[PDB]
């Protein structure tokens, strides 16, 4: 059957380089569902406020993925927004706080958790990996020889980073050791907006295979998680050296998942994927076999009104997107 | 090779 | 300073350069020693792009020749403007790829490329400010496609913000020289889509027909076609070495001529082109050489420009003219021409004048054509190459030296995806 | 002494500043070696003995075109510290003029203009010359007019920029460009007067009588109409005009400072007989449609402010008839809101003719440079060229790709709809 995306739009507190600086609060919300910026109705599936914590988002945004996993399907979450929006701190936020964790650590718990309550008679294969974009190169951040990888296709035309690593788990402690690991070998750098500006787009994948022994029915499952960077500035980046080199980067490759996100949006026929790696790996993601939801952050400053309005409406353009999800039957 | 089972 | 490292991989390539290098000598007034007898100063003042200095004022070119086989380059060095290369310069291996893509990219091309790296990677240390890079080679043999495709990965790994412009030989249509050629041109492309700014597709075919039908040329040989090329490859990077009314660089033309990344495949043309016995009789001025340029014989691709709509066009003027006079008749051009060219971009045209004209003309230009026609030569290598993939002819020799069927499934898919971008802008 | 900074940037630029400095070397009777064999301590400073520095700053990306300076018969007039060359063209992108390759040269641009604003006394304003479309015109003039407002600011900013024509044209990412430039200096240039090549084109085809005009030319062209406009500052003449007359007269409001100028009498030489030439005939055909240097119809507009400057042997009571005779005219519209939309300025100084040159000698002639509404329309169709070029997203990546966000066209694009509504507004 057919599923749209599920765009969810979150507003985070004003920090403090705005609030000390002649800035006012210009997003107004109506109902439960839609934002108003400038006289502009703007409507998605569920808009969260300011105080929303981390359990409201990741159980109205991401608790429906991980049954959808364990069922055979696949799941997609990827966070798009401008520079100190808060795609870092919806994902992952503090990994090991219990109520400061994010998307990424409570998905983990609550896959583990409905593994053991599962039936007796299926069993299960997990395995994980975790590399990033930097450069137009792909990184495996968990060993770092792989300097960089290459995007193939498989049989029937599904993308796939070939040589990444594939570390099998058993109990969520290895998932979120290696969860750091490849957090402390992500690349941040200092910038005006920002003070932990994450310069490449990180991507999470957990492989969710299961068999089971009495009717020898066996289902896979591929669940994404994507904390791509932000849309940054040189006015108020002020990015001089390789600072501004990852910048350019960045803009390059977000500039082209505009591109697919309107070609998907128009009805078009091209819909280029292949114009960079980040839109080559979320192919099936956002126009396959997948249940893709798109949290998108938004700076509710009025320094930053034009970027929350780009942003609103590549929120918006992404929800009429239609996917083709069928269950992965091996 | 690790599998889990419930 | 803005120079431009030039290689030579295959036979194409080679015997493409070695005329490439004689053109761009008499040029500048360098005679075969290496020594300078020009007439301008203009000459001099802009070697440094092709050409490096030693003792004794003797130039010595920074032309990179690479190849599996020791008998061009033997040929290339015993030529009459074979000694000015440098000795150190010539890579070569002695087993040759056998028009094999897996031989020339894996096995066989692998041991030389790290000594080819290191010759390139010296000529650029020892240049100012590095343009780009000028590669010459056949989509359809072995050592070339291959070698080249590899060289231009490492090189573009190793230096991402420079140019890339490689002036390769796609396969003909209608006459295959090659059993293999399907093979290797939908292996080359599948890399020089992604690793390459912008490729200049010619084949022999449309040379054979300009050299027939406008040149009146009785028996065509692999001199003039050469010669036609470097024609061409001197007129693209005119501005780099002459003063001009207006100048574009490489990196210039490719941000005008590249609208999407992916669509950097052009049709390069020349003009004037007469036969001997017709320049007393014909009317050299710009009207006559832009309806010579956009004119569908005088492409040196085998894709009629027709069927299909332009999408940029550069047109790199030389000479003394007028600068209304050339904007006036590619306006009217655009004008008369509305159907074949796209809507969605106004001023599809290029222009660059640059005031010094080639030895012997008064006036001269070059076309550069991104037409959405190239889909058809595209979209025969993929119909050859499912017709010999269904039936896996001719592959264990691929597979024999570590390749695999779904590099070659990539490759065709690649090359589908191409086709069908091009296909959508029309 | 009142003295100005001129100021050129891009091939386009360098070109006009060559036929601008040949023009004013000739008028003050200095050699190109800098020997002279008062009244030109404005354009030119003074050495110990003979040698005269000329107060510009010739800047490109591109070396070629001042190499040609620098080997040029005018190799000897430059200081050459002040002619930069860079290493690599902006190659026709805004993002590389302003935030990658323009931040490289900016420092040094910028220390030689304040070196020579620290030796002019008393300075009235800089003179930049670029072109819209280009690179390193659109781009590092950018970045250039943002640094000149946070130092000095006060200072007066007049610009001669090259419009994108209509039709002709030569590059094909001119209107990202273009607009990009226009949002980005609209709050910083106080008076740009604009000119397309197209319309020059067509001035010299109807009135030189030559068939295959060429940048020559129209640099030419261009220089002659700068002479006019600073004329006033170097010689002596009834009813002088300066810098901050020009902005405060032609300026009715701080977000319309775009101009269009127009130059008479443009003949040949065989035609300087047989024509009386005289100033009621000449401000005639200044204000003729056909001789606008912008290609846009006054006729579609409401004129603003109208600033005349006559030169050579003009009387008041000729400027006060021919002033009147326009007036009385019904097709010219003058805005209600400007009851008197005409400033004069006369000086005694003929216009001079460089040897091999298409104009002829004149005993007067006059610079009109006009505020009209007719000036929207070109912003139209080039909005319109940027919306069609845009939808598509075509060239997008080659601007995204050296640090420019997708969301700068958009604001662009709006702050070009706000100045097109405005100029509506303000028609009304
Ligand atoms: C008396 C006279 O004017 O003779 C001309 C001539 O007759 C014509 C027909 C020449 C002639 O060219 C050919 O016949 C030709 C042969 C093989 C391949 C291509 C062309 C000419 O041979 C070629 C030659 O070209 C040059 O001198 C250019 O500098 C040219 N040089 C070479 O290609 C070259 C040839 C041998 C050795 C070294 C260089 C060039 C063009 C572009 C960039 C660099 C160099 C010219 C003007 C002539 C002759 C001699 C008859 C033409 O070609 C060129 C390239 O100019 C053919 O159509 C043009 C028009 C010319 O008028
Ligand atoms: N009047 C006049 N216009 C010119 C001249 N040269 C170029 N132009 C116009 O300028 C535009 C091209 O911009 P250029 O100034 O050449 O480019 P640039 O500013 O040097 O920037 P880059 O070369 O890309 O670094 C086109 O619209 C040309 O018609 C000239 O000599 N005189
Ligand atoms: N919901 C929130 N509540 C409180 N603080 C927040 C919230 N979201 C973000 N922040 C703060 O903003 C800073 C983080 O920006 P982050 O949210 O990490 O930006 P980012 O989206 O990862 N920036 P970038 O990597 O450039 O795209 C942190 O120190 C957070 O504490
Ligand atoms: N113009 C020209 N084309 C050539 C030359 N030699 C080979 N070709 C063409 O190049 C293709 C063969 O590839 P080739 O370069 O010989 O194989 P390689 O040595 O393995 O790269 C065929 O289409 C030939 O017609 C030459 O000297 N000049
Ligand atoms: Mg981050
Ligand atoms: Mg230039």
């Amino acid at each position: 059957a057919e599923c749209n995306i599920k765009v969810m739009c979150r507003f985070r507190p004003l920090n403090e380089s705005e609030v000390n600086r002649g800035d006012k609060y210009i997003a107004k919300f109506q109902g439960e569902d839609t934002v108003v910026i400038a006289s502009k109705p703007y409507a998605f599936d569920r808009v969260f406020q300011s105080s929303t914590s981390q359990e409201q988002v990741y159980n109205d945004c991401a608790k429906k993925i991980v049954k959808d996993v364990l069922e055979g399907y696949n799941g997609t979450i990827f966070a798009y927004g401008q520079t100190s929006s808060g795609k870092t701190h919806t994902m992952e936020g503090k990994l090991h706080d219990p109520e400061g964790m994010g998307i990424i650590p409570r998905i983990v718990q609550d896959i583990f958790n409905y593994i053991y309550s599962m039936d007796e008679n299926l069993e299960f294969h997990i395995k994980v990996s975790y590399f990033e974009i930097y450069l137009d190169k792909i990184r495996d951040l968990l060993d770092v020889s792989k300097t960089n990888l290459s995007v193939h296709e498989d049989k029937n035309r599904v993308p796939y980073v070939k040589g990444c690593t594939e570390r099998f788990v058993c109990s969520p402690d290895e998932v979120m050791d290696t969860i750091d690991e490849g957090k402390s070998n992500r690349h941040v750098a200092v910038t005006n907006m920002n003070e932990h500006s994450s310069r490449s787009h990180s991507i999470f994948l957990i492989n969710v295979k299961q068999e089971n022994t009495q009717t020898e029915q066996k289902l896979s499952g591929k669940l994404y998680l994507v904390d791509l960077a932000g849309s940054e500035k040189v006015s108020k980046t002020g990015a001089e050296g390789a600072v501004l080199d990852e910048a350019k980067n960045i803009n390059k490759s977000l500039s082209a998942l505009g591109n697919v996100i309107s070609a998907l949006a128009e009805g078009s026929t091209y819909v280029p994927y292949r114009d960079s790696k980040m839109t080559r790996i979320l192919q099936d993601s956002l126009g396959g076999n997948c249940r893709t939801t798109i949290v998108i952050c938004c700076s509710p400053s009025s320094y930053n009104e034009s970027e929350t309005k780009s942003t609103l409406l590549f929120g918006q353009r992404a929800k009429t997107i239609k996917n083709t999800v069928c269950v992965n039957v091996e | 090779a690790k599998p889990i089972r419930p | 300073m803005r120079e431009i490292v030039h290689i030579q991989a295959g036979q194409c390539g080679n015997q493409i350069g070695a005329k490439f290098w004689e053109v761009i000598s008499d040029e500048h007034g360098i005679d075969p020693t290496g020594s300078y007898h020009g007439d301008s100063d203009l000459q001099l003042e802009r070697i440094n792009v092709y050409y490096n200095e030693a003792a004794g004022n003797k130039y010595v070119p920074r032309a990179i020749l690479v190849d599996l086989e020791p008998g061009t380059m033997d040929s290339v060095r015993s030529g009459p403007f074979g000694q000015i290369f440098r000795p150190d310069n010539f890579v070569f291996g002695q087993s040759g790829a056998g028009n094999n893509w897996a031989k020339g990219h894996y096995t066989e091309g692998a041991e030389l490329v790290d000594s080819v790296l290191d010759v390139v990677r010296k000529e650029s240390e020892s240049c100012d400010c590095l343009q780009g890079f000028q590669l010459t080679h056949s989509l359809g043999g072995g050592t070339g496609s291959g070698m080249g495709t590899l060289l231009i990965s490492k090189i573009r790994e190793e230096y991402p913000d420079r140019i890339m412009n490689t002036f390769s030989v796609v396969p003909s249509p209608k006459v295959s020289d090659t059993v293999v050629e399907p093979y290797n041109a939908t292996l080359s492309v599948h890399q020089l889509v992604e690793n390459t700014d912008e490729t200049y597709c010619i084949d022999n075919e449309a040379l054979y027909d300009i050299c027939f039908r406008t040149l009146k040329l009785t028996t065509p040989t692999y001199g003039d076609l050469n010669h036609l090329v470097s024609a061409t490859m001197s007129g693209v990077t005119t501005c780099l070495r002459f003063p001009g009314q207006l100048n574009a660089d490489l990196r210039k033309l490719a941000v005008n001529m590249v609208p999407f990344p992916r669509l950097h495949f052009f049709m390069p043309g020349f003009a004037p082109l007469t036969s001997r016995g017709s320049q007393q009789y014909r009317a050299l001025t710009v009207p006559e050489l832009t309806q010579q340029m956009f004119d569908a014989k005088n492409m040196m691709a085998a894709c009629d420009p027709r069927h299909g709509r332009y999408l940029t066009v550069a047109a790199v003027f030389r000479g003394r003219m007028s600068m209304k006079e050339v904007d006036e008749q590619m306006l009217n051009v655009q004008n008369k021409n509305s159907s074949y060219f796209v809507e969605w971009i106004p001023n599809n045209v290029k222009t660059a004048v640059c005031d010094i004209p080639p030895r012997g003309l008064k006036m001269s230009a070059t076309f550069i054509g991104n037409s959405t026609a190239i889909q058809e030569l595209f979209k025969r290598i993929s119909e050859q190459f499912t017709a010999m993939f269904r039936r896996k002819a001719f592959l264990h020799w691929y597979t024999g030296e570590g390749m695999d069927e779904m590099e070659f499934t990539e490759a065709e898919s690649n090359m589908n995806d191409l086709v069908s971008e091009y296909q959508q802008y029309q | 002494m009142r003295e100005c900074i001129s100021i050129h940037v891009g091939q386009a630029g360098v070109q006009i500043g060559n036929a601008c400095w040949e023009l004013y070397c000739l008028e003050h009777g200095i050699q190109p070696d800098g020997q002279m064999p008062d009244s030109f301590n404005t354009f030119f400073s003074e050495t110990g003995a003979g040698k005269h520095v000329p107060r510009a700053v010739f800047v490109d990306l591109e070396p070629t075109v001042i190499d040609e300076v620098r080997t040029g018969t005018y190799r000897q007039l430059f200081h050459p510290e002040q002619l930069i060359t860079g290493k690599e063209d902006a190659a026709n992108n805004y993002a590389r003029g302003h935030y990658t390759i323009g931040k490289e040269i900016i420092d040094l641009v910028l220390d030689r203009i304040r070196k020579l604003a620290d030796q002019c006394t008393g300075l009235q304003g800089f003179l930049v010359f670029h072109s819209f479309g280009g690179g390193t015109g659109s781009g590092f003039t950018s970045l250039l007019m943002e640094r000149l407002s946070v130092d000095y600011g006060k200072k007066s900013k007049l610009e001669f920029s090259i419009y994108p024509a209509p039709q002709v044209s030569t590059a094909v990412v001119e209107p990202y460009n273009s607009i990009l430039t226009t949002h980005t200096t609209l709050e910083h240039s106080d008076c740009a007067f604009m000119v397309d090549n197209e319309a020059i084109y067509d001035i010299c085809r109807r009135n030189l009588d030559i068939e295959r005009p060429t940048y020559t030319n129209l640099n030419r062209l261009i220089s002659q109409i700068v002479s006019s406009i600073t004329a006033s500052l170097r010689f002596d003449g009834a009813l002088n005009v300066d810098l901050t007359e020009f902005q405060t007269n032609l300026v009715p409001y701080p977000r319309i400072h775009f101009p269009l100028a127009t130059y008479a009498p443009v003949i040949s030489a065989e035609k300087a007989y047989h024509e009386q030439l005289s100033v009621a005939e000449i401000t005639n055909a200044c204000f003729e449609p056909a001789n606008q240097m912008v290609k846009c119809d006054p006729r579609h507009g409401k004129y603003m402010a109208c600033c005349l400057l006559y030169r050579g042997d003009v009387v008041p009571k000729d400027v006060n008839a021919a002033i009147a005779t326009i007036k009385t005219k019904r097709s010219i519209q003058f805005v209600d809101w400007c009851p008197t939309g005409f400033k004069v300025g006369i000086n005694y100084q003929p216009p001079t003719v460089v040897p091999g040159g298409d104009l002829a000698k004149v005993q007067r002639a006059v610079c009109m440079l006009s505020n009209t509404t007719a000036i929207a329309e070109a912003w139209a169709r080039l909005d319109h060229k940027f919306d069609l070029m845009y939808a598509k997203r075509a060239f997008v990546h080659w601007y995204v790709g050296e640090g420019m966000e997708e969301g700068e066209f958009s604001e662009a694009r709006e702050d070009m709809a706000a100045l097109e509504k405005d100029y509506e507004e303000v028609g009304v």
